């Protein structure tokens, strides 16, 4: 059952009588039971490292060990719930033990028992029916946003010997039993899986369907799809909070799951106070998002391996619902915090450097960790679709991209939205830097586009097209004055103008913008780039006439268009439903082409 | 990368015994011969009272249909149609409504990307709020509504384009949205949909009579307190002796209300 | 041609971040007397 | 309850290696045991259990192993891990890095004997920082002010005041004012005039009874520089979390504790990380550095103020890198502002407290604030910009707006900035000073600052 | 103006450094008087052990506890000359209670050649066979031990719990 | 660090070859 | 086709044995079945990374970047089983890829590559920005058995001396080019406005292609003719007159 | 090692001396000596030593601080001049620079080897300083009190009417301790002051 301590150093244990030990297997060390993965083998001995402080410990100390690697208790009870990185309820921490502080060596149960949940079986399960991993032996109605779909660990399978009859359980108590090979298997609800290990699924689908976040520049310019991996600059003026709230109070996704990677102690404490607080409307009820999302929470000091394992928490919770058929989302808040935990434990295992002293193994940690995302078909029976994005921040120092943590990330990452500290001081809210940025995504999201919004792939390209104009511009505007510039160049500029500070700035602090839905993102970008087009149009149309038409004629003769171009962002969707709101876009398009044909 | 063998031939035998699973749902009674014939192959894998190992090692040996390509389209198929017929419960659709859905479904390339899928999903989204929903306007609203819904895929099914299937999913998808506050706007919804539809009785024996009469008083109640003469509340409360919501109530209700309008 | 090879130490590395410093000082008020002589010379051709 | 079991004492040395002394057959030592050696001079000593295995254990002597002797040494066995004797009665008090006491006063009467390493502070029972903390220092509380709860370090180099601003700011530190404040000044690697310093300037100039100081000398044993931040954090913790002080940590040169652990890690014999120091210094830093915040509820809180010695004038340098991973900002005190002789030669221009804007307005402090702080960084930004200009075009060639921001420059530095070290300036005063200055300018040149402040507060 | 403003600066100065003198000299009271209860305590430890009934309890157990702590195969014992012949009692008693608690064979000698020093509080020092390792079980041992970490509850006791304790966490 | 870390390594295969000498 | 796929998820350790199978498959198929085998081998990077991933955990000696001090021989175990053999009609071509980490041409992926194998294929930013596809640039690459497979019987016989007077020309663009954006066009003189049109022109005709269109040698040697054609016949100081004569004027 | 104090020895001595003498090879190249760098070098004592100096030499202070003062405007002024010229400098920055050259070349620099230099007394080295000092006040103050006038006084003036006096203040360097008494020294730096200040009312 369990070891002796046998030696001591900083966070290292060795410890004797561990010859049934496993390498990566976890421990409890002490008798205060702290948590230690064996880092190494060397016969009936086992060198720990634990993770909390070991000060204290003795040489013949018990040591315990798990018959577990690191591992995510997966069940009911997840939902709102807040833990540290080695899958620990902070929540539960401080309302059983009333201090402030985590107590070194925690043993508190990471879904908790002695809690009732109301359980109803799938309705056609029998004594005698087969069963296979992955399959949903019943539902846990744990919130009325998120039914719970329990289902049966990826590697069991057999024939059902018991099911439990619908009624109210806690996570110990048996609800299925199984055989298989003449064995049984008893089934708790909860469901124990190595944090490290890829859940498995029947298809790594390719991705497709867009994830909405309600932002015009992103859901337009830069889109995400669903299953997607993306990165963010997260630095101090960057507005990183925009994006995150964002997702969190409008996304197309199920499930919210974040992951602090040791952020600073009051930055954590900011999102910790800030979530439970965040709302959104659900079947006309408005509820908080704490009933949809879950938070893996380290601060900068806690310890090493949980900021390490902090973002393997979050995807293996993430793979867990997406194996639900929920369509998962997730953020962590700097993968730089994460590598730099990385960087120490590789430090403490004494491993050589790579590059600017993180682990060789960095490229393949991350890469392993992104390849995680996706659409799935799930595993068992229901042909239930899944995916899980994500959103992995990074904190290049200085803003310098070739950073090894960053520059890995971003050859990884399908989407990056580069947010800029110089949009943020203009309050150029979101302040996406639209040079900067990049989607990949384009062509699958092509099709859907093509089936749903087929007047926006003209669109999306001519947007990018004059900001990418106006930004070449801008030099001849420097070198010889706006004046100077052609008739084309001009109404080009004027409509980039336009673009800059009523498509692509959104005044998310409003209930207008709030939320910017794709029906009134795409009928915006199609009215503003009908009157760029138009206007275009006019002017070339009558390049070496007498009667020339120029930017300044057009803001003369039909300046209305322009302010009601710039008026058409405060439509708002829960006023005005969206068949209005696309009738009002349609009159100001016929409104300037009545206006047009006015002047040619 | 994929599976190991032992979860790939565990995978196979999940969707044996489940399609059989669902058969016996779809079908007590082999009334949908065509569909039943279209899974002998699998059925008799667990029609049969073969062990778990009987039935895997027969996976293994490829005497079992084992393709999980094929599996999950066959599946697939079988099983939007087992939701189809779940979320209408209160109307069990016709026997050549549920073989012609089956074969339109077997005929279309992706139903994940299908219409059907969509349609499916916004019934079910009805369905499984309201089987929890407490008593309120809205939820009083959307059952009579997904009940004609319900009533209407049990005459045309899902594939079919019926325009009073394509509002009703409409009109109860956005009334679901609208926000709990606001009365008002739930009550000219549902005032919108009795005058608009064709019917003079849309309700009339699709729902309860005691949720027919629910729904009368509710539109009579929201239309009483706009009277500001107690002779014409009066007048508008000798409606309340009706139970089965009609076009003529509510034309005679907001005729009482016009009539008010224009005595101030 | 690329690099000014002073030889790797961490003097060097402080040598070249002066040597930033004063460049790119040298960058701002060259600029600022380019700006200041370009509006000049801009108001002359006007005059 | 307590240690009822009697102490072992060895003299089974069998080895001295540096700072190490290796005891063998001990019966189940504990890691970081403290130990109570004797030499055969019957000098006592003490020790920390470096490392254990089986009947050894490796003791860290503190004082250097000079005079030790396998054959006449002993060693007694405490039972149990570094305990802080702490109490209230450590406010009006100096102690040296050991926690022994030194200003002549008796030991601590402990109200309990926690563990000097601390646990972490629960994530979800954190509080974001909401209220300001006055350091009296204009080119902090008038441009960078502190939230109570915030970590922020005083970035400084090797030669600079920073030490005199850390003084200061312990003599000046206090509560808004719009009575349960305390300062717990940990000094280390503090060179002996330095010590005097603290220790007289506390005394002297009107402090002493809020704050508890501990002065490790810069020849100090190294451990007890290691020691003395979690000896500290562990007094603020106390006096924060148990006797709902607000308490402000000023911890006087975290480069000389990074230097203790490179020291205590070659000890261990751990290979060098980084540039040297040890793999694991972030978890360290972080360590001592989020001993800090609010906490829910409790009105106690633990501000921080790490001052740092940059090591060559560079940011990039591993301690302050790390130290700005950490921390919610930064101050900057800067070797031209010092060579100019403004004193304090804080440069507020890349000083950032990140906090700042929940420190700080309506409830907190006067609501002008965050407007007037925006308003002196533009105005001293264009001013700077403005010297810069005037190097190259020659002063005649000024507009006058560039001539009034070149003389907000000059009246900012002699006025703001300047403070002199006995001075003492209330947040109202810096922002007084901070509209005696911009009132030099035309109302419309005032942009950063709304119309509706500038009708409150520019009508002088 | 300065020197106008700094007169409550000079009060504060004045005030602190006749409250360093005022703070400084209750503290030594403090400290005084409880290092007087431990004279006192000492004292009554000098008084027990002239009892031989509760003298020889207390000897049962400090050899008992020295040879659970310090579990060699052979202990040395030194005592006061005249407590020999109850700590001679008290190795028989314990040799016993220690052979069935720690389940193996022990030798237990009393040190004939080199006493303690006679006006020690009582109680013994024990030692192991080769007389590296020692155990320091002496009364005045166990009351500066004991009186230590009773720190805590002996302040909150003599000079009452501190009023600003809203939290013991 | 390369260097460094062989010199630790070398030193713990001395103690290892002390540890079977001792026997 | 046969494919080996180590995904970003499976065991990084596979990586080293990846490239290993694929080469004995096309050992077999090269001179056992006598084809001529292409073999593609996808992030040499991720293979590279492998290695220094072993090095690191069997503490073996670190060359540049911590890579194992024997990555040459390594690679070169990969890279060397190319080429025709004695009695066999098969060959074994290859076509490595590699991410070159931060871009750093002197990294010791594309250092140690760049050393083991015949020329290399560089794709650049510097293109795609510009939406030039496929991004090659030509400048810094090279094919080391390129001099042996031009000329009668494979290719035209102006092949071997346009070519070096396209990197002349291509080369002297970037230079005038890194002039300019000091001294601005002004202090160019009419010739280097001319490399200027030509890197233009070049980057537009000569590295620009369709993902399905395809061109012969013929076509393209005739574009390279389209493009050097605009300067003087004596500014071409790479090509001999024989070939100026039969090829300059058409 | 390279003569750079981020050195680890120098690093470790840094947090450690209150008094640092950074010896700079630009000053040692072009001659300049002792070649203290007065930049980089400090001396924490100062805050101690301020109870000496406002008890035997009251002026000094002010004087310490306005020396640096001019220095480090020296350190801007020949950045600026080195990277644009000299012509854009204020009348007020060419005497901040010469008096800085006064300073660099006839006060902080010394010569280790020369009777002159073998010991400078305090009495000597404050003296000295503020006569230094007292020019760089009097001549700045000489041209803002003429500035906006209808004639103004300019350092191309100061160098020609100023020149005895510019000559005598280079020269102060020169007295002898062996073989002047300090009284004498001090008489002599007196009279520079009436010197200095007759010279200036010349132009006023």
């Amino acid at each position: 059952t369990f070891g002796y301590v046998h030696g001591v150093s900083g966070p290292v244990v060795t410890a004797c009588d561990m010859a049934g030990a496993a390498m990566y297997e976890l421990v409890r060390v002490g008798h205060s039971e702290l948590v230690g993965e064996i880092i190494r083998l060397e016969g009936d001995m086992a060198t720990i490292q634990v993770y909390e402080e070991t000060s204290g410990v003795s040489v013949g100390d018990p040591v315990l060990r798990t018959g577990k690697p690191l591992s995510v208790e997966l069940g009911p009870g997840i939902m709102g719930a807040i833990f540290d990185g080695i899958q620990r309820p902070l929540s539960d921490i401080s309302s059983q033990t009333q201090s402030i502080y985590i107590p070194r060596g925690v043993n508190v149960s990471a879904l908790s028992r002695d809690i009732k949940w109301e359980f109803i079986p799938s309705k056609n399960l029998r004594v005698g029916s087969h069963i296979t991993g992955g399959d949903i032996y019943g539902i846990v109605n744990e919130n009325s946003l998120i039914k719970h779909k329990i289902m049966l660990p990826p590697r069991s399978r057999g024939s059902v010997t018991y099911i439990a009859p619908p009624g109210n359980y806690d996570a110990s108590d048996v609800v299925l039993e199984l055989e298989f090979e003449g064995v049984k298997e008893k089934l708790s609800m909860v469901q124990v899986w190595p944090v490290r290990q890829v859940r498995p699924v029947t298809e790594k689908l390719p991705a497709n369907h867009p994830l909405l976040t309600g932002q015009r520049v992103l859901d337009a310019l830069f889109p995400c799809v669903q299953g997607g991996t993306t990165a963010i600059p997260g630095a101090f003026g960057c507005g990183k909070t925009v994006i995150s709230q964002s997702l969190s109070k409008y996304s197309n996704s199920d499930v919210i799951i974040y992951v602090g990677c040791g952020e600073r102690g009051n930055e954590m404490s900011e999102v910790l106070r800030d979530f439970p607080e965040l709302t959104m409307e659900v079947d006309g009820k408005v509820e908080s998002i704490m009933k949809r999302t879950a938070l893996v929470a380290n601060t900068s000091n806690m310890p090493v391996a949980a900021r390490e394992a902090s973002i393997y928490t979050g995807i293996t919770l993430s793979e867990y619902f997406r194996d639900m058929g929920y369509h998962v989302s997730m953020m962590a808040d700097s993968t730089s915090r994460w590598a730099e935990a990385l960087r120490e434990i590789s430090g403490r295992l004494a491993e050589m450097p790579a590059d600017s002293g993180y682990p060789a193994y960095l490229g393949a940690r991350l890469a392993s960790f992104y390849e995680r995302a996706g659409r799935v078909k799930c595993l068992g029976n229901p042909e239930r679709e899944g995916s899980v994005s994500i959103v992995g921040a990074v904190s290049p120092p200085g803003g310098d991209f070739s950073d090894p943590v960053t520059s890995a990330t971003l050859g990884i990452v399908q989407v990056f939205w580069g947010l800029d500290k110089k949009l943020a001081q203009r309050k150029h809210f979101p302040s996406v830097n639209w040079l900067i940025s990049y989607s990949k995504y384009m062509r699958a999201l092509d099709e859907y586009y093509d089936k749903h919004f087929t007047e926006f792939v003209p669109l999306r390209t001519k947007a990018k097209e004059i900001l990418q104009e106006e930004e070449d511009l801008a030099e001849i505007v420097q070198l010889v004055g706006k004046a100077s510039l052609a008739e084309t160049d001009k109404i080009t500029l004027e409509v980039a103008k336009l673009i800059k500070d009523d498509f692509l700035q959104q005044n998310g602090y409003t209930p207008y913008d709030r939320f910017c839905p794709f029906y009134k993102t795409v009928g915006m970008l199609s009215n503003m780039i009908s009157f760029y087009d138009m206007a275009r149009r006019a002017v070339e149309t009558t390049a070496q006439s007498d009667n020339k038409i120029t930017w300044s004629i057009i803001r003369e003769h039909m300046g209305e268009i322009l302010y009601k171009l710039s008026s058409m962002k405060f439509k708002d969707p829960v006023k005005d439903g969206e068949a209005k709101i696309k009738a009002d876009y349609a009159q100001l398009l016929e409104d300037m082409q009545n206006a047009f044909r006015s002047l040619e | 990368g994929g599976l190991t063998s032992e979860q790939y031939h565990s995978q196979v035998v999940g969707k044996i015994g489940y399609i059989a699973r669902c058969m016996q749902t779809i079908d007590p009674e082999n009334n949908l011969k065509k569909i039943r014939e279209d899974y002998q192959d699998v059925l008799i894998w667990a029609e049969k009272n073969y062990r778990f190992e009987e039935i895997l090692e027969a996976s293994k040996s490829g005497k079992c249909p084992n393709d999980l390509d094929a599996l999950s389209r066959r599946s697939l198929i079988l099983q939007e149609l087992l939701r189809l017929v779940s979320s209408i419960s209160p109307f069990k659709m016709k026997l050549d409504l549920i073989e012609s859905q089956y074969e339109k479904m077997k005929q279309h390339v992706n139903l994940w990307k299908s219409d059907y899928h969509v349609k499916l999903n916004q019934l079910n989204q009805l369905t499984d709020y309201l089987k929890n929903a407490a008593p309120t306007p809205k939820n009083n609203f959307l059952r009579a509504m997904t009940s004609v819904l319900q009533m209407q895929i049990a005459q045309y099914g899902i594939t079919e384009d019926n325009e009073g299937i394509n509002q009703l999913f409409k009109l109860g998808l956005h009334l679901l949205a609208m926000a709990n506050e606001k009365i008002d706007e739930q009550y000219h919804l549902f005032k919108g949909y009795v005058k608009d539809q064709p019917e003079e009785s849309p309700f009339e024996g699709i729902l309860p009579a005691e949720d027919q009469k629910i729904l009368v008083k509710t539109m009579i109640d929201y239309a009483m307190p706009k009277l500001s003469s107690k002779v014409l509340q009066d007048k508008l409360s000798a409606l309340s002796s009706s139970d089965v919501l009609t076009k003529t109530l509510l034309d005679s209700i907001d005729r009482i209300v016009k009539e008010n309008e224009k005595l101030n | 041609k690329d690099r000014i090879e002073i030889f790797p130490s961490r003097m060097a590395q402080t040598i070249m971040k002066a040597r930033l410093k004063g460049a790119q000082t040298g960058r701002n008020l060259l600029k600022k007397k380019s700006d200041a002589l370009t509006l000049r010379f801009r108001q002359i051709l006007k005059k | 309850n307590y240690l009822s079991q009697p102490r072992l004492t060895y003299k089974t040395v069998s080895g001295v290696n540096g700072p190490l002394v290796i005891l063998d057959h001990v019966k189940f030592p504990r890691y970081a045991e403290i130990v109570h050696l004797t030499l055969p001079d019957g000098t006592k000593r003490s020790g920390q259990v470096l490392e254990v295995s089986g009947s050894k254990a490796v003791v860290q002597v503190f004082e250097g192993t000079s005079g030790i002797d396998a054959k006449k040494t002993s060693c007694e066995f405490t039972g149990d891990i570094l305990r802080t004797p702490v109490s209230e009665d450590m406010l009006g008090r100096v102690f040296n890095g050991s926690g022994k006491p030194i200003d002549r006063g008796p030991v601590v009467l402990a109200e309990d004997f926690l563990d000097i390493m601390g646990q972490p502070i629960n994530p979800q029972c954190r509080i974001y920082p909401e209220e300001m903390i006055q350091t009296g220092i204009s080119a902090i509380d008038g441009m960078n002010s502190i939230a109570r709860g915030q970590k922020i370090p005083i970035f400084s180099a090797a030669g600079l005041p920073h030490n005199e601003i850390a003084a200061q700011i312990c003599r000046q530190a206090g509560l808004v004012k719009k009575e349960n404040f305390a300062i717990v000044f940990a000094a280390m690697g503090v060179n002996m005039e330095t010590a005097r310093f603290f220790k007289s300037d506390f005394e002297e100039n009107g402090s002493m009874d809020n704050v508890c100081l501990f002065l490790n000398l810069a020849n100090d044993p190294t451990i007890e520089r290691i020691i003395t931040p979690r000896l500290a954090l562990t007094t603020a913790e106390f006096l924060a979390y148990q006797c709902e002080k607000h308490v402000l940590v000023i911890l006087t040169d975290m480069s000389s504790y990074a230097e203790a652990l490179r020291e205590v890690s070659a000890a261990r014999e751990e290979v060098p990380g980084r540039r040297g120091f040890p793999g694991y210094m972030y978890t360290d830093l972080a360590t001592i550095y989020e001993r800090a915040g609010r906490v829910e509820g409790r009105n106690g809180s633990i501000t921080q103020i790490p001052i740092l010695t940059m090591p060559n004038d560079d940011i990039t340098h591993p301690i302050p890198d790390l130290t700005g991973y950490i921390t919610e900002g930064q101050i900057y005190v800067d070797r031209q502002l010092h060579n100019r002789q403004i004193y304090p030669p804080i440069n507020v221009l890349p000083s950032l407290s990140r906090l700042m804007k929940s420190a700080i307005g309506e409830g907190m402090t006067r609501k002008d604030h965050a407007d007037v702080s925006n308003q002196l960084y533009a105005c001293y930004a264009i001013g700077k910009d403005v010297q810069a200009m005037k190097a190259v075009v020659g002063e005649e060639a000024l507009t006058s707006d560039d001539l009034l921001y070149l003389e907000f420059l000059q009246k900012f530095e002699k006025n703001f900035i300047t403070q002199g070290p006995y001075e003492n300036r209330t947040v109202y005063e810096t922002l007084d000073i901070g509209w005696q200055l911009l009132r030099i300018f035309p109302k419309e040149m005032l942009k950063r600052i709304p119309q509706s402040t500038l009708s409150e507060f520019y009508p002088r | 103006e300065k020197k106008e403003k700094q007169i409550e600066q000079q009060k504060k100065i004045q005030m602190s450094n006749l409250m360093n003198q005022a703070r400084l000299k209750v503290l030594r009271a403090r400290d005084d008087l409880i290092t007087d209860l431990l004279n006192e305590a000492k004292q009554r430890l000098s008084k027990v052990v002239k009892d031989t009934t509760r003298y020889q309890v207390l000897l049962d157990g400090l050899v008992l506890q020295g040879l659970y702590q310090l579990l060699e195969p052979r202990m040395i014992v030194r005592c006061r000359k005249q407590d020999f012949p109850l700590v001679k009692a008290a190795v028989q008693k314990a040799i016993p209670m220690y052979k069935i608690a720690t389940k193996k064979d022990v030798d237990v000698q009393i040190d004939l050649e080199a006493y303690l020093p006679e006006d020690i509080a009582g109680g013994v020092e024990i030692y192991n066979g080769d007389r590296k390792i020692k155990v320091s079980n002496t009364l005045e041992s166990r009351l500066d031990l004991i009186a230590q970490q009773m720190m805590p509850e002996v302040r909150g006791a003599l000079f009452g719990a501190n009023a600003n304790r809203k939290f013991l966490d | 660090f390369y260097r460094l870390k062989k010199i630790q390594e070398k030193k713990k295969i001395i103690k290892e070859k002390s540890e079977k000498d001792l026997e």
